[PDB]
């Protein structure tokens, strides 16, 4: 048992026809103080898989070192570790779900919320999420904490069922994700203007971008609201 | 007295350990393996002997990799070198876990040498019969 100190934030993810799109901000929050802005939330393991997690910053660094050690172990005595055999998202997902379960059962869990997005070698997209309590489920749209009831109503309209996946393009998914991130920045105190967006695709490979902010924000309607109530001026 | 080569830690009258010498003589009965220290890095090489053609080509390998920048090429008792490189990989993993810096080559050398000599101090352990040409590139 422990109390998280430097809390994370929401991480948004949703799949499309040619892959999955995941996005997250860059901000570390200590209570009500926004300490770190250079904190990274997406750690691309391999080329066809990106994992986005939230929680205690020490915990994300611990999980990151776990992922690096896992990659080092996979690289051992494997001549096909580069092209044929690769760390597909399912393997790493159930690995960190298992380690999360062992941490929980020992009664010293790690405050975390892990989302893994990847494309199988056969072309099938993978998207699943696991928390510190170890609950696992695969949905076309996932989010974290505050965003769980926040981003889902936005991302679920474009893609709602499995039949919607082939009908959604990468550009539509990207604009839906950026609109969602705009909404979270509008309505979540733990996010910042800066964010990070990652695109995975079975054809163009991994696409990861840094230094992404939120533009196209409307605020000219806030100068026509005067007072908290009966006050007019 | 006779039997100065039966055990391991026993010293010969001239002061030379005998099981280690026999391990050295066992090393030479192995596939040749060279390594060149070029200016920027290192270049290993092995001569894995093709037995009866039933063996699959280009599949059995002997250049084992440690972490990313340390390579291990071994000759002699191949399994013994397998175990040695396994322990070396564990040491490199521990170092990167608790220092988060890739293990420098001399440090890996110190770790492997200390492990190797740990097996030629006792009477209840056979000395390693593998010679390695391990090397790689580091910050320096």
């Amino acid at each position: 048992t422990q109390q998280p100190i430097v809390t994370g934030t929401s991480v948004i993810s949703m799949k499309y026809d040619n892959g999955v799109i995941i996005a997250a901000d860059n901000l570390g929050s200590y209570g009500s103080l926004l300490r770190f802005n250079g904190v990274e939330r997406l750690i691309p393991v391999g080329d066809n898989t990106v994992v986005g997690i939230s929680g205690d910053i020490s915990d994300m660094q611990h999980i990151e070192r776990l992922l690096k050690d896992l990659v080092t172990e996979n690289a051992y005595d494997n001549p096909l570790a580069d092209a044929e055999e690769a760390l597909e998202p399912s393997y790493i997902f159930e690995y960190l779900a298992t380690v999360m379960y062992q941490r929980r059962s020992k009664m010293n869990p790690l405050w975390n919320a892990i989302i893994v997005a990847g494309v199988q070698s056969n072309g099938d997209q993978f998207l699943r999420y696991v928390n510190l309590l170890g609950v696992t489920y695969s949905s076309p749209t996932l989010a974290t904490g505050f965003g769980a009831h926040m981003a889902n109503p936005l991302l679920r309209k474009v893609v709602d069922r499995e039949s919607d996946i082939p009908k959604t393009t990468v550009q539509v998914a990207e604009e839906a994700i950026v609109n969602a991130m705009r909404v979270l920045y509008y309505r979540d105190a733990r996010s910042s203007r800066n964010f990070s967006l990652a695109i995975i695709d079975k054809n163009t490979g991994l696409t990861f971008k840094k230094n992404l902010q939120v533009e196209n924000m409307k605020w000219d309607f806030a100068k026509d609201i005067k007072g908290y109530g009966t006050q007019k001026i | 007295g006779t039997g100065y080569d039966l055990s391991n830690s026993v010293f010969s009258p001239d002061g030379r350990n005998f099981q280690v010498e026999y391990a050295v003589k066992a090393v030479e009965n192995g596939t040749t393996s060279i390594g060149i220290k070029c200016n920027d890095g290192v270049v290993f090489a092995v001569e894995k002997l093709i037995t009866s053609k039933l063996l699959v080509p280009q599949k059995n390998v002997k250049i084992q990799v440690v972490d990313r920048h340390i390579g291990c090429v071994y000759s002699g008792l191949i399994p013994d070198g397998r175990h040695l490189v396994n322990r070396g990989r564990e040491e490199a993993a521990s170092f990167k876990k608790l220092y988060k810096t890739p293990i420098p080559i001399p440090a890996f050398a110190d770790r492997l040498g200390q492990y190797v000599q740990a097996h030629t101090l006792y009477n209840s352990v056979r000395p390693f019969g593998v010679s390695t040409i391990f090397g790689g590139v580091d910050k320096n």
